[PDB]
């Protein structure tokens, strides 16, 4: 009951789908050939991890996703894979021709060919759920399909699903890892296009998750492999609220009401916690306190900004695992007086918290090492606003003299279309700007 | 037969309800399954104000569960006393009211009222002598706060002249679930002072403070909580449920108790302040009783009384005790603090006993307040609608659901009046 | 012979109406299946009790009583009691739900749709009368029913039977008992509707009756059952003269007479001794001079007063057992001398005396001990406007706020009449200075 | 199934067209006669881009030959591979052009054209999703420049939204051919800047000097010149050919490396360059990979990277090195030689890493920039061309098959103008 449908887009948003379902299935006991010997109930259910995973009259547990790119080879490795029997093939959809690196293509050109038929099986995923509460949508920023095959996708979902939220798992693009010059304009195109049809949108800065897993996991050259398992962690930190129950689980759909204010500022910062090697965890047990504290810290953050330099309208903590409430009071009073978190007037200076009681899991092979308790902290401050700020910049560099903008009027669209985006960006810099000013 | 028709709605008016409905049927010598197995006849001799008379001899509460939302209806049917529960006053939606109050009045409460309307009736049609309906809810959630209110206003359109009186839970920030409790508690507010004739007060704030505080206990639950809210209900309902020198019934209650119509928000007290497990070893002399009650740090209602007046006093002395030390100790408290009580309504203190006390404890004592002092209360929640409300903050929550913003406009001018006659009462 | 109707309206006139008719019972012989062994003439006779027993060919003694409450847990009682043998169904009219301590809920809203089955039933009891002299009328000031419902009753009563006598018991209102906040309203609406319909209104303060019962009775804490059965007493000793052979107050006409010269002024107090603790095995017998100096003692009165600081303009000394002429005029020769008797100008300052032969009879396992000679004085003393000075009080603290006033409108009766009910209690409060009040 | 078509046209065109077949068979694993003898997966996940899969597992290369004579294409038939392609795509005429690009383009050229479109038709149609076409030609010719420009034209009106991509070799008096090469190129390079979407300029002064210089080779002749071509056309087409992202087609690197249509002319680099020299002491590694290849020694056109500045940078090292190493050193290049970065194209500088290395060779690195410095080569065929059209030399060469002054000074003036966008971008700055 209260189902949610997935949809990954793209190369970032197919391979994090694949790094995702992986680990629901080894935190839900699911097997690679969908068969989960703990579920009593054959054929259907109302269990919490029903949410995420429907029932055949087999046994078998399917995830509610989609997987979609304008090209088959990243798809081609799910269907292939370790669990290339999780899935029905109709659940994998690829084209031919990708979008290469430009929104138009993934907006327009291309993606006009497979709109349709993308829609047509989310219908189909939509029409076994009981109680649809939304769907999850993984995408890249800077790449062509990510970025413009998603905002097409968004607006034809407002269209067939009304008002039903639609949540984002966004990548921004960091230069470390970069594959396209023009990602800058295939992020601020995506962000003004997606801004009025998306309810709450979680960005990892793929520079932030990089130098995370090079200073904590000792990793010299971080690859996707491993971005995309630290990613996981986090969003299974943030859906487990609806995969699991417990007596202090707290719904995500609640912590939407803290953490959006207003419909444009629905974009929390994430942090997660610890972040440490198999070689370093042992010895070292991590206490409530001390993963709570690590949350404050900038280096810890899914995004690179400072929020001591801004002001906090909402802080969640998710903590899961070896967790009794009396150990996070103590931590946060603690952490109230050594830190300076500042809150805006308007809002009351508190702490969410909700506390899973299943530990955390790291896939086999994997650079995490097994700790048995631990927190994502969703927070909304303004001190995010520096991200918008920097990508704006290297927009406003390039837009000045014109570059790389005939790839996109050649095939469609308008320069009118890039000062308008630019220009909601604008407004959204100045929009974070006052909510943080002090009332009369 | 002077019969009440109980609803709760919500979680937290249906975990409340719940508990309410197995401290009394303990009381009355109800078991789980509805059989009566005590020893006194005072237990049975008022037991069809709250139980209906099933076919075979067992007793079934005249009682309706609603939410919009099936979780807590299934808690209930799977607790202790899950199964006394007519199966067919299970009135549930699938979809929730996301702890919105517009979603509980206007949008998702709309289309499940009328199921529980036909409830109502068919329970208040079998009441041979109907008295009034008593509803208990939070006022910081969805369910409980806006469609709770919509049924009051649904119900008092069909009985306009029965009494509508309710345990209405206030939020706190110290118990929080969501920051848009201080909207969703003042909105609900303009409907009690309109709709209700009698309305207990009980503050989750207070509630925290005696756990913490008091009973010394560091993390509380909503259970520690809830142990407190059962204890008052109980007391605050004896003079219905049991006989005495005294037969009170719900209207008896208001035409004493509020003297003017919209001043009609009480606060509850309660001692000795048990626990879980407690263990009360040594029992309480009247005297000790009697100042314990009064306390500030007894109230269940965040308010200290010396900053108000007492316009209306009412208690209750449970157990076998010299009803002239009762007597006694009651008017040595009056003297002691006269000034807390107005002069213009003379012999506004009224004490009723009876010997039978709540289980696990040989005498206590439950007192009812209409106390300028709760002024406290409505302004605490006023200035954290006003913070928000200033920025416009969370609003499209509820605009999204066809809300004005002129409606929260009127709600909260409606709850500065009401500060402001409790002031004027304060200065007589 | 001429019969008398006990009317019993509320709670507290109906359980007042029991304790004394179980009272009127004992003392002329009547068992409580309604059988006479003394009486001789078999369903029919014109001896004095048959002012207020009918009877049945079969010999029953029925009581000319009517005992009406808005609801019944306080009828059932009568219905269900010692003496349910009694009583005829249609005696007993219960309603389905109550005033609510409201005067107006009982006068305007349950009143007018029970009023006329009301008067059906005394209908039905007053053909049975050859030559009616009137009502006795009991009820509370404080109760919803006691005081909005027998106001109604009272005002059809004078229409239904004009040229008739009704005399009223009436329990005035007193904290340590009282069960609203709103008493003295009720009081004072009802006082003023009732005035020009009651010829002579016996006022009992529960306060006076609370502390003869802890003060001469030993008991701790007074329950409506002790302060019943002393009330009963005084109720008897009061129409003793009607239920029995004698010469002073032999109808509800010289009750007005004796003790009633100005008809507004129409409020007698009553005095009673000897009040002794059944408990008390050795006690020695007061006598004739004794007991009537104890009837000018303020411990002793229905009402607490202080008839020294006012005047008089009726005494009335009624004893009952073993009480011979020239003793009393002995006492009263002293009680003269020692005490301060001041009567009006314009009236005799002297007594009229009644003596019963048949001393009081104690309700067996009651609180007060068998005596051999007893008195009640019943005085029109200026003194009793103290307590309508106190009910005024409270009613202007109230009135002054508004208090509790929406409870009255919302039954349909006007704010203005809490005024006109006030401005007749101001009347009356001078009516009683100018009779008796010196420069 | 990113397939794309390959056409090779005159002499230098099947020259180095020939020997670009052979260098990336044996990368591939593919003999004389289309079998599969690897050893690696790797070799043939991407073996449908240039290879057609033939009945029986044979790989037939997706390559047609032209040329308005059969001397060459009699040649290509009986060197190594000659086997490898399909004899229906060989086009050959017999009239031959004369090393005149008017000849190629509008009169001889133009009776060949139909034959040469059929071929690429029948290859384009047989695509499971076609990606683009990369010629192979020179400038200088009369069939490569003047024929090659037409069929870009003719290929560009059947397939206007795909990729067209050219191989196209300047001319240099060390090498001269004959003395009106530069009307050749000049008309030449006026299509090119037009009808192709991304063109590698690789030059023959550029390659001369490199045999003689650095190879010292006293007498460098065709071979020599072309060993230095295909190892380029190798690398430059690494990212195209294995698996790996980043530049995996040819429009992901056209939308990454050309910010302006015009401005599509690119300069490869390759190192080591040293591919037969006789200084040992090799010692390779990343660090002088990286030097190297930002060296002007090191580019196969001639122009100095330091006489103007990168719009673009495109790098890709082939062979066992720690990746760590390379991302640190073309860091430390670029802040290094930061001047000679536009600073408003941010991270204009992407690398891409191959585990396959060239045969005979621990580790390389190819270089493809997009730098104004190229005006420097333009400028030299402007001056050349200027020299001879001032004194209206050799003109009724091409005025006898049709073509008017009017055509010589617009194809003048187009060039001109080139040069001077490459100087516009060079001087502007980003505040
Ligand atoms: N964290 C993370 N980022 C990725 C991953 N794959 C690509 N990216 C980033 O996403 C951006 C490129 O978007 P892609 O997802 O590769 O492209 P696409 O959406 O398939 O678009 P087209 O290829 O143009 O059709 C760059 O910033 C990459 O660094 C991945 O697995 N994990
Ligand atoms: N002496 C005496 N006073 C009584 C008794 N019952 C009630 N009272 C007093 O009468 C007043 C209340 O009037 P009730 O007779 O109880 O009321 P009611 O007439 O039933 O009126 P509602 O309940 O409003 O319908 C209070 O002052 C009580 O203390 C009784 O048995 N004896
Ligand atoms: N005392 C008490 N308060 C509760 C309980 N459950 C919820 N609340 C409070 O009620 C408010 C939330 O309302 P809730 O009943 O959860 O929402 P609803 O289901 O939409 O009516 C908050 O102020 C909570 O702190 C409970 O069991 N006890
Ligand atoms: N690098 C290189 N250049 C060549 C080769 N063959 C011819 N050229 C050059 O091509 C130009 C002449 O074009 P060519 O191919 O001979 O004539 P076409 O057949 O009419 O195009 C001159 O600049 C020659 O130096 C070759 O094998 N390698
Ligand atoms: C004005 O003062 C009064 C208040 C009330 C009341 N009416 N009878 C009551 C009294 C009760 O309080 C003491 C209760 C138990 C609450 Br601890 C009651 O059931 C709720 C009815 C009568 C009054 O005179
Ligand atoms: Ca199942
Ligand atoms: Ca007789
Ligand atoms: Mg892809
Ligand atoms: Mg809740
Ligand atoms: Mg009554
Ligand atoms: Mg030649």
């Amino acid at each position: 009951m209260r189902e949610c449908i997935s949809i990954h887009v793209g190369q970032a948003g197919v391979q994090i789908g694949n790094a995702c379902w992986e680990l629901y299935c080894l935190e839900h006991g699911i097997q690679p050939d969908g068969q989960m010997p703990s579920d009593k109930t054959i054929g259907g259910g109302d269990d919490s991890f029903n949410t995420f995973f429907s029932e055949t009259g087999a046994g078998k547990h399917v995830p509610r996703a989609v997987f979609v790119d304008l090209e088959p080879t990243v798809i081609d490795e799910v269907r292939t894979g370790t669990y290339r029997q999780l899935f029905h093939p109709e659940q994998l959809i690829t084209g031919k021709e990708d979008a290469a690196n430009n929104y138009a293509r993934g907006h327009y050109t291309i993606g006009k060919e497979i709109i349709d038929l993308v829609l047509d099986r989310i219908r189909k995923l939509a029409d076994q759920c009981t109680g649809l509460q939304g769907f999850l949508v993984f995408h890249s920023f800077g790449g062509g399909t990510g970025s413009g095959f998603t905002s097409l996708l968004m607006e034809r979902l407002s269209v067939d699903y009304g008002k039903k939220s639609k949540l984002e798992f966004s990548i921004y693009p960091a230069p470390q890892v970069s594959t396209a010059v023009v990602e800058p304009y295939n992020s601020i195109l995506t962000t003004h296009t997606t801004l009025e049809h998306s309810d709450c949108a979680f960005m990892v800065d793929n520079e932030a998750i990089y130098d995370i897993c090079r200073r904590n996991l000792d990793i010299e050259r971080p690859t996707y492999t491993n971005l995309n398992r630290l990613i996981s962690q986090i969003v299974s930190s943030i859906t487990a609220s609806l995969r699991f129950d417990g007596a202090l689980n707290v719904d995500l759909t609640e912590f939407q009401t803290n953490l959006v204010p207003y419909p444009r500022i629905h974009f929390p910062l994430a942090t997660y916690a610890p972040v440490i090697s198999a070689e370093k965890a042992y010895h070292e047990q991590l206490s409530v306190a001390e993963i709570t504290n690590a949350c404050f810290e900038p280096a810890n953050q899914m995004v690179k900004c400072d929020p001591r330099h801004g002001k906090y309208m909402a802080c969640c903590l998710l903590y899961r695992g070896d967790v009794v409430p009396k150990d996070v009071n103590a931590a946060i009073a603690t952490i109230k007086t050594k830190r300076s978190i500042q809150f805006v007037d308007w809002c009351p200076t508190g702490f969410k918290v909700g506390i899973n009681y299943q530990p955390p899991t790291v896939v086999p092979g994997g650079d995490l090492a097994k700790v048995q308790r631990a927190v994502c902290m969703l927070s909304n401050t303004t001190a995010i606003a520096e991200a918008w700020a920097r990508l704006d910049h290297k927009f406003d560099l390039m837009y000045a003299k014109r570059a790389f903008v005939h790839w996109y009027v050649g095939e469609g669209m308008e320069e009118g279309e890039f000062s308008e985006a630019r220009e909601d960006m604008a407004a959204l810099e100045k929009d974070y700007e006052e909510v943080g000013v002090d009332s009369v | 037969m002077r019969e009440i028709v109980h609803i709760q709605a919500g979680q937290c008016g249906n975990q409340i309800g719940a508990k309410f409905w197995e401290v009394i049927s303990d009381e009355h010598g109800i078991d789980p399954t509805g059989s009566y197995h005590g020893d006194s006849d005072l237990q049975l001799e008022r037991i069809n104000v709250y139980y209906n008379e099933a076919t075979g001899n067992k007793y079934v509460p005249r009682a309706i569960l609603v939410d919009l939302e099936p979780g807590t209806m299934d808690s209930v049917r799977s607790g202790p006393f899950g199964q006394i529960f007519r199966p067919d006053n299970f009135v549930f939606g699938q979809s929730g009211a996301g702890n919105n109050w517009a979603k509980g009045h206007y949008t998702e409460g709309a289309e499940l009222v009328d199921s529980v309307l036909d409830v109502v009736r068919k329970e208040s049609e079998s009441c041979d002598c109907l008295q009034g309906f008593q509803l208990t809810h939070s006022l910081g959630g969805g369910t409980g706060s806006g469609m709770g209110t919509l049924l009051i206003s649904k119900i008092r359109e069909e009985y306009p002249d029965r009494i509508m009186n309710t345990f209405s839970v206030m939020p706190s920030p110290k118990v929080s679930d969501t920051v848009v409790e201080p909207y969703n508690a003042t909105l609900s507010v303009h409907q009690l002072v309109e709709n209700t004739d009698e309305t207990y007060c009980i503050d989750n704030e207070a509630l925290y403070d005696i756990c913490f505080r008091t009973l010394k206990l560091t993390t509380p639950t909503y259970g520690d909580l809830n142990h407190l809210v059962s204890a008052t209900m109980s007391g605050v309902t004896t003079c219905l449920r049991f006989p005495g020198q005294l037969n009170a019934d719900l209207r008896k209650l208001a035409v004493n108790m509020v003297p003017f119509p919209r001043l009609h928000f009480f606060m509850p007290g309660f001692a000795p302040l048990t626990s879980r497990g407690s263990q009360q070893y040594r029992a309480l002399t009247v005297p000790e009783l009697t100042q314990q009650m009064f306390d500030s740090k007894n109230m269940m209602a965040a308010c200290d009384p010396r900053h108000g007046r007492y316009l209306t006093v009412a208690a209750i002395f449970r157990g076998r005790m010299s009803m002239k030390e009762v007597d006694e100790q009651m008017l040595n408290v009056q003297n002691k603090n006269s000034s807390y009580f107005v002069e213009w309504i003379p012999n506004n203190v009224k004490t009723a006993v009876c010997d039978i006390p709540p289980r696990g404890l040989k005498m206590s004592a439950t007192f009812i307040g209409n106390s300028t002092a709760i002024q406290e209360l409505f302004k605490r929640i006023s200035e954290q609608f006003t913070a928000m409300f200033r920025r416009k903050a969370f609003l499209h929550w509820y605009t999204g659901e066809g809300m004005d913003e002129m409606e929260f406009t009127e709600a909260e001018s409606n709850m500065n009046d009401l500060v402001s006659e409790y002031q004027q009462y304060q200065d007589a």
